[PDB]
This record gives C-alpha cells, structure tokens and sequence, in this order.
C-alpha cells in the first residue's frame, strides 16, 4: 500500500573500486568538457562513467571513448576550467597552466597515476605553432622529470618539417629519457556529427595499450604489435613523406596499417638517441619504475629503525625473495641468479659511518634487463651434400 | 681457522601482506630446514657393478616453531585466520644468526610461508612447566644467505 | 613546566588552513617554541563522522601503539592509527623544506599502511636532541631513576648511601640495556654511573646535604633516509 | 616483557541440553588440542626447485581428559548414556587457564564434542595409585579466545 | 571433596551355567576395561572449516586378568574345558573395588564373558619369581554400577 516492491529500470552506473597499477594510469589533463572540482584528479572508471561525467562530444570526451574502446581498464582526468573558445587561444591558455607552480602540488601529491598526457596539444595541427609544440613538449618532459615516477606521452605534428623541426630541437638527456611522441594522427571512426570522421591523436589508444599489454603481459613486455581497435587509418603513411626518417633527432614510434592485420602500433624506443645507453625501449624505463615502486614499498617499511646491522639484513632477505621471484618470473635476463640481479647494503660496501650518523642506510641493485626483437636478420645456407 | 656458529641467538622476521608492518617475533625452537634432491636409481642391462643416479626434483622440508603462549602477536593472530580459513595469506620470512656484537653470520630467507599446523602443550596439574604451542608453517623456496654458508 | 623540569613532551599543532608552497618554512614556524621538547605535526584529520581531528591526537594515538608493541625508544612514526584521514594530500617535495630547521612532522597516508605519521623529529635540530625517540628515551630515562631513587631521599649522606645509589641505576640500565633500548655491543659503551668524594662532587658541597650523581648513557638513533641505487644494463 | 603463561590451572565448563545446569568439573591432565590445515604437494612440469603446496581441509585433534576415579559427575553419567546409545547429545565446552588473581588469560571454547571413548586405569595389587580414568571427545568447530592467544 | 579411589582392593565374582556355585577368585593383575564409540569422518563439498564426526557402533575392550600358578579352581578348570573345546560356557562377571570398610564403591559387571586366551609365564633357572599365568576374556556387553562412577 505504502510501498510497492516491483522490478524496475534505471541507467544508474554501479562502478568497480580500485584497479592498482599506478606506474601505467594515465592521466588526462585536458579542459573540462563544455560538478568536478577545478582541480583535484577525478578517477573515471568504466566507459559510462566518461558519459556521465564528461559528455559524449568535445575533445576529451572522444579521447576518453578512444580509450575505452581501445581496452583502457581505469583512467584519471585532471580536469582545468570551462576554457575560452576561439582555440588559437586555449592553446596558449593550456600551456601557460601548465607552467603555473599548482601543476607540481597537484603531480607529486598525486601518488595513483604515472602516465601523463595532454591529448589536446593535436590541435595545433589547426593553428607560431613551432613555438607552440616545442613549449608544449618541453613543459611535459620536466613536469616528469621532477614527479618521481611519471612518464610523458607526446606526439608530433602531422606536416613533415615541422615535425622535423621539432625533433632536431634541444633536450636534455635527463628529459628525454622519460617521453615519447607516436607520429601519425589517428582517423577514427566516430562520426563528427555529420558523414565525415573524428580525427584523434593516437595518444588516448597508447595509454590504453600500454596498460593492457603490461596488466595481460607483464610491464616488461613491449607497448608495440598491438591492434588499434577502433581506427579507421592513420593520416599520413611513411611511403609518402620520407622525412622524419633523418637520423639527426630524437627517436620516433610509427603507426602504420598492414594487409592482413590492422592499424599497429610499431615502435617501443624512447626519445634518447643514443645506441648504448639502455634507457631507450620504454618497457625498459617503465619495468625499472616499477621496480622502484615496489622495492620503495617494502624499503619504507623499513624506514624508522634503527641503523644497526640487524635491520639492513632484514631489508636484503625481503628485497632478495621478491627479486629471485621476478627473475624466475621472466622479468628479468640471466640464466643464473649471479647474472640477473645484485644486493650490496653493508657497513663498509654502500655506507661508510659518516653516512650511518646522519641516518642513511643505502641498498644497491644491480639488473639485467630483456631486449626487443626489433630485427630478424635471415640467412640461408645451401649445405650441397654431395 | 674462524670459530664456528653456535645455535641459541637468532631472530625472525614476518612480511605478510594482510599486515602493513614487517613485524619481528622471538621463538625458541626453530627445528631446522632441509632440501633434499630426490634421485632415482636406475639399472642397466650389462652394467652390474656401479650405480647411477638420476637427479628429478628438489623437496624442502618445512619450518617448526615453537615458543609460550604469551600475548597475541600479529603472527598468533594471523595463523588464527589461515586456520579458520579466513585468509590465505603467506609470507616472506628471514631467520638469522647472530654473532657476538650484533652482526648476522647466516640468513635463511624463505618465500611464501604458509601457517599449516598450530599444536598446544598439553595442560597437566603436576607439571611445572610453560604453556608451549608449536607452529609450522610450508614455504615454497628458499635461499641461503650470509658469509658462514 | 620546560624551564621548571618536569620531563613532558608536548605536541602541537599546524595550520588548519592549507600552507601553500610559496609561504617559507621560516614564517610558518615562527609560533612554536625551539625548545626540543615539541613537535608539531601539521595536516589535521576529517574523521570518518565528518568532524575535524586535531593533528596532536593523531601524533598522541601512535605514541600508545607504539609505547606497547615496540617501547618509547622507537620512533612513533610508522604506526597506522585507524579512523582518521588527512585533509590533505601531502607530497615530499613539499616535506623536504619543512624537515631540517623546526621539522613540522607530516602526516601522510599510503597505499597500504593507511594514515602514518610520517616523520619524527623534534622542535630542535641538534646532534642530541633531533629525534623524538632519544628525546622520550630519556625522559622516561630520568623518571624511572627518580622514581627509584625517592625511596633513598633523608637516607644518610655517606658512601655506603652513594653504592646503593650507583647499584640501583646500574641495575635498572642493564635491563635496558638488553631489551635493545641502548645503543652499544658490551656494558661499558652503554651506559656509565659515577659517584665519589673527588669524582662528582665535594665535601663542601656534601654538607648542603647534595648527593651528585651523573650517568651518561648511549641511545639508538634510527634510519631517516633510505637510498635505492640502481644499476641495470641490457642483456647483460 | 610480560611472562609466559604456565599449564597447571585450569577450568572446564560444559554444557549439554539433557542436562539444565552448566557444570563445572576438575580434571587431571588435558591433552591438548591441535588444528591442522592438510594440504597437498603439486609437482609442475618444468619447475624443478620450488614446490606447490595447496591448502585443503582444516583437521581439528581430540579432547582427551584424565580425572581420577570419584564421585558421579554430571558428565560421567552422560558418558554412560551416550556410551550405551541412550543418547547422542554432544556439549558446548569452554576451557581456560587462570592467572595468579584469578583472570582467565586463555579460553579454548569447544562446539559439539561427542563423547566417544572411556578407558578405566589398571587394577594391580601392589601399585599405590589412583584409578584414573580417561575420557576422549571428538568436536566440529575450534574457536580460541582471550588475551595470550 | 571425597578421596578419590585407589586401585589395590577388589573384588571378581564369576557365574557359569556348568557350574552350580558362584565362585569368587583373588587376582593380581585385572588389566582394564575400555568402551569406544567407533566415529567415523566425512568430508562435505562446501564446507572446509569445521568436521563432522557420525556416530556408528560401541566397541568394548577385552578383560585381561593376572594370577599366580595355585591350586585348581573352577575358573583355571573352566579355561581348561573351553580350550580344549569340550565347552562354550560363558559367564556373568561381577568386579567391583572396596573402600576401607568394606563396601563397594564401583562395580563394573560383564556379561557372556568367554575365555578365548592362556598365557603361561617363563620358566628360567635363575629368575626368583613367581610362576604368573594371564587369562582373558571377550565379553558381550559392559554395564558400569557403583556410587562412584
């Protein structure tokens, strides 16, 4: 009479908490769409809590169902105001917000994402825009370089010699070490309200690869041979402009489309041009940073005891269990333990007493690391026997 | 020639992951850690007068412990769980012996310990003696450490 | 009651507004005393009800777990207090200027351990009385000798009085000494006690009644810093 | 740090639903109650050094109890009932030690034990002893308590 | 409290039917009697936890009794007729204890008891003992009596 207990229907989102993984989250640093705080990190879990909170059209809004679709498991939006139109304007509002000193307090005192991303720097294809691209990498690359463990994820214009100009541009080692741009723009498929298609950066289809091949596969991996999912094609193939191809900059990953296979992902090397320098092949930065946060998980558990001998032997039996498991895990390369990894901690090996007297108690490891397939190198052999 | 190790200072440390602190617990009797290897015999058809021994499969034994019933510690109070089945949790365990000073000569480090056995003393009217409960726990690896090997 | 002795710890507080980054660690801490009797602790609690924990109860709730799990000579740092979460989200960029010099003491929750107070130094930064653990060493140091040492108050001043004084401190110093409170492989690097008639004081000064007795003893400090080196090289 | 509890002061209280009254009753010589996890060891393919041990099924002992030959209890008539199949119920125990005031530290807290054994001491001419004699109950559950887990 | 009962006194009472008296027979060495329940374990599919123990049938020990190598009674004459298998005669035994008076305190009470075992004892030349044989009996049932059960 009072209350009527049936069945009923609602679109109601009932969401899943809590996803882990923080050295692969992205994190979205777009405007917001056109009653989330103008500042604080918004946690966007399945494709409908997108909707609900962002819309269906804008330029966040697309990037967001692009990575969804594209097999993104949990992603973070940074969202910055309900910017101005006129978009030769947003875009030089965008990079001096994130130039301000509240970028810093809101990344370090972040502590749940480790990817960051700016997908809305693609429209300066529309738009001086060399001016504007390399202060747009260049803020990026140092607000990962002072985060302890953020990685960027840039992309180049689409006209050649401009993209060229960009990469035969000044960055320090430190910096380059921890970023990276993909090339072609994606052509997706969603429609732009009208016959004609939503053109994306390929940015939001990354980030989502590159935590699905490290949640299915292992962070170790690589973020490359994986199938776009809902792309048409990218905009310019290599065939066509052989520029970029100059071995004068910073190192670049190429999306392209096969015959029997779709639009891949064909590249997993950083931005370090340097050939001995294992700091290229991002499975390589992001294996070693999530090495970092697991092994500074267990350190600081061991953070206010004493600096007696007792306690630097308790710190190598945990850090050398969890490191013998990830070698014979596949992480890491070594047929036998000797050659796969190291543990120094001591009195007399790391620390000397001066260092033990202003509290220090310091612990090497030593890696070795798995390397891409990146060239099969084929050779036949007759062997004429008689 | 240096002196040798002897068998009645030695500390233990837990690591499971229910627990947020690494958490140090004083036993009395540690029984001792084998690993055996488990070779076959085989014959030969000619072949009568020597042997020959097939290597398969490493066996370790198991970690008894033992110490009073004194107040509840996060690792009295873990087995409590495991053995009502409300966890199954495991950890990271590093045993060590200790020198004269402080410094630690042997390490035994084993990994994923689980508790399988709690064992209560026996309650006796004439008996003079401490309430021992005896503990055991199955591990999957282990790893020798140290200088005195 | 510093300046009159009576062996306290206090524990403040911080701003209850957000310190922004750009507002000096120099101005901040100007209110507190230099006194390395004090801590400060700033980021205050939002209590699960809603309501507002002062940040000094959260200090003085991991003091309890502490002072029973692990004793008053380790630091009250790492113990997770339950119930309570920090209005603000810390970082230690932020905590690297607020540490040396007044030492503010964060409070800052983690993956895991949640809500810690995170970090244990004192109103002074000095190579005695940093560390709230060897400052709270000796005050329970020096109340648990003088709780001891009433009981021979109007006994007569007389060497046969001042063995029963050195033996009762060096009684109770052993049994700290091997519960692992003092820092030292052997009784005479951990503590000393020393009374005499031309050692600790005079005869003109044993007429005023005066019995002068000192002891030295050796605390532990802990670690503060912890660094991961790391080497890797590729197929190798 | 606090003292380890001893094992010669000890209450048991039962409870059956025949019986109205919980009554308590002095016993000799508790045995002691163990609780094991029973799991099994997996052999892998191409894993050789580590083992796989996989928990099963929680196993709980037996409370065997010796009192000396005396008065009839509410308990050892109970034993006789059963013992004769005139009944089949089974009582909630709860056992705990006592410190020197008189504060229970430990309580073990047994569900449903079944009485299923008797066994009466020898009878010998020249002996100077008490007739003793052992009873043994088989429980479900286990549910330790107290403060010195 | 009352005194718990010693184990030196007692008495045996034996009923055949071949034999017309009661007959009553001095022993060294009654062994004593047990009376198990026979449970028995069984695993159910979602349940880990707790056991489950079912109750089947009553087993009764065996009475096993000592004595010296003495003059012929009626009961080493009535081992002798059933071992030789000239009889299957079977009695109703009465044992039963005796406080300082002289009253019966526990009385135990077989029935169809049959004497299935002789048992001589060693013959050495230097031994200074007393020739000791052991008698035992398989009864059917067992019923406990007395004030102190």
């Amino acid at each position: 009479t009072m209350v009527l207990p049936g069945v009923s229907y609602n679109e109601t989102l009932l969401t899943q908490a809590s996803n882990d993984d923080p050295v692969t989250m992205p994190l979205f640093i777009g405007y917001t769409p056109p009653p989330v705080t103008v500042m604080q990190p918004v946690s966007v879990g399945s494709l409908t809590q997108a909707n609900s909170l962002f819309g269906q059209r804008g330029t966040l809004a697309y990037s967001l169902r692009h990575f969804f679709e594209n097999g993104g498991l949990q992603c973070y939006v940074l969202p910055l105001g309900p910017g101005k139109g006129e978009p030769a304007a947003r875009l030089q509002e965008l990079i001096a917000a994130l130039q301000t000193p509240q970028m810093l307090e809101t990344l370090l005192a972040d502590d749940k994402t480790g990817l960051v991303l700016v997908p809305e720097l693609s429209e300066l294809n529309e738009v001086d825009a060399d001016a504007l691209w390399y202060q747009g990498w260049q803020v990026l690359l140092t607000l990962c370089r002072q985060a302890p463990q953020r990685f960027a994820l840039l992309e180049l214009p689409e006209d050649p010699a401009s993209a060229v100009t960009l990469t035969q541009q000044s960055f320090s080692a430190d910096q380059c070490q921890r970023g990276a741009a993909w090339w072609p723009r994606l052509e997706t498929s969603y429609q732009d309200e009208s016959s004609a298609p939503v053109v994306l950066s390929p940015l939001p289809a990354v980030a989502a690869a590159i935590q699905r091949s490290a949640h299915d596969n292992g962070v170790w991996k690589a973020p490359a041979n994986i199938a776009l999912a809902k792309t048409r094609r990218p905009t310019q193939s290599i065939l066509t402009s052989q520029a970029l191809l100059d071995n004068q900059g910073v190192s670049c990953n190429l999306i392209r489309s096969f015959v029997g296979k779709g639009v891949r992902l064909w590249g997993c090397r950083t931005l370090l041009n340097e050939e001995n320098t294992a700091w290229r092949y991002i499975q390589i930065r992001l294996l070693v940073s999530s090495v970092e946060h697991y092994l500074s998980k267990l350190a600081r558990a061991y953070l206010f005891e004493p600096n007696t001998a007792p306690t630097w032997m308790k710190l190598k039996g945990q850090v050398w269990t969890w490191l013998r498991q990830q070698w014979l895990a596949g992480a890491f390369f070594g047929t036998v333990e000797d050659e796969a990894f190291s543990l120094s901690i001591g009195l007399d090996e790391t620390m000397t007493e001066d260092d033990i007297r202003h509290g220090k108690m310091i612990l090497q490891v030593r890696l070795a690391l798995l390397a891409p397939a990146e060239f099969i190198a084929i050779s036949l052999t007759l062997d004429l026997r008689d | 020639m240096s002196t040798p190790a002897v068998s009645h200072r030695f500390l233990v440390n837990f690591l499971f992951n229910n627990i947020p602190n690494p958490f140090d617990i004083a036993f009395q009797r540690i029984s001792g850690l084998s690993r055996t290897l488990e070779v076959s015999q085989h014959r030969e058809g000619g072949e009568n007068v020597r042997n020959l021994w097939l290597a398969e499969q490493v066996n370790h034994g198991s970690l008894v412990l033992e110490r009073g019933v004194m107040n509840a510690s996060p690792l009295t109070l873990q087995f409590d769980r495991v053995l009502r089945r409300e966890s199954t949790q495991w950890a990271n365990v590093v045993i060590m012996l200790l020198n004269e000073l402080s410094l630690p000569v042997t390490t035994w480090t084993l990994s994923h310990a689980l508790p399988v056995r709690w064992q209560m003393g026996d309650l006796d009217a004439g008996s003079n003696q401490v309430l021992i409960n005896t503990l055991e726990l199955r591990y999957q690896d282990m790893r020798m450490l140290g200088v005195k090997l | 009651v510093v300046g009159q002795g009576y062996r306290i710890f206090g524990l403040f507080d911080g701003p209850k507004e957000k310190i922004a980054g750009t507002a000096k660690p120099d101005e901040v801490m100007e209110e507190y005393p230099t006194s390395p009797f004090g801590a400060v602790f700033y980021p205050w609690g939002t209590l699960a009800s809603g309501a507002a924990v002062p940040p000094s109860a959260i200090a003085a709730a991991s003091i309890t777990q502490t002072d029973r799990t692990r004793g008053v000579w380790k630091a009250p740092a790492n113990q997770a207090v339950n119930g309570v979460t920090p209005a603000f989200a810390v970082s230690d960029d932020f905590q690297g200027k607020y540490n040396q010099g007044k030492a503010l003491n964060m409070i800052r929750t983690f993956s895991g351990q949640g809500t810690v107070v995170w970090g244990a130094r004192t109103l002074e930064d000095s190579d005695n009385w940093r560390y709230i653990p060897v400052r709270r060493l000796f005050n329970a140091v020096e109340r648990d000798i003088q709780k001891s040492l009433n009981k021979l108050v109007f006994e007569p001043n007389s060497q046969p009085t001042w063995q029963r004084v050195k033996a009762a401190v060096d009684s109770y110093l052993h049994s700290l000494w091997q519960q692992g409170a003092l820092a030292g492989n052997t009784p005479a690097d951990a503590w000393f006690v020393q009374v005499g008639k031309d050692l600790t004081m005079t005869q003109e000064e044993i007429n005023q009644g005066k019995m002068i007795i000192k002891i030295g003893l050796a605390a532990v400090r802990p670690a503060e810093f912890i660094i991961l080196q790391f080497s890797q090289d590729i197929a190798q």
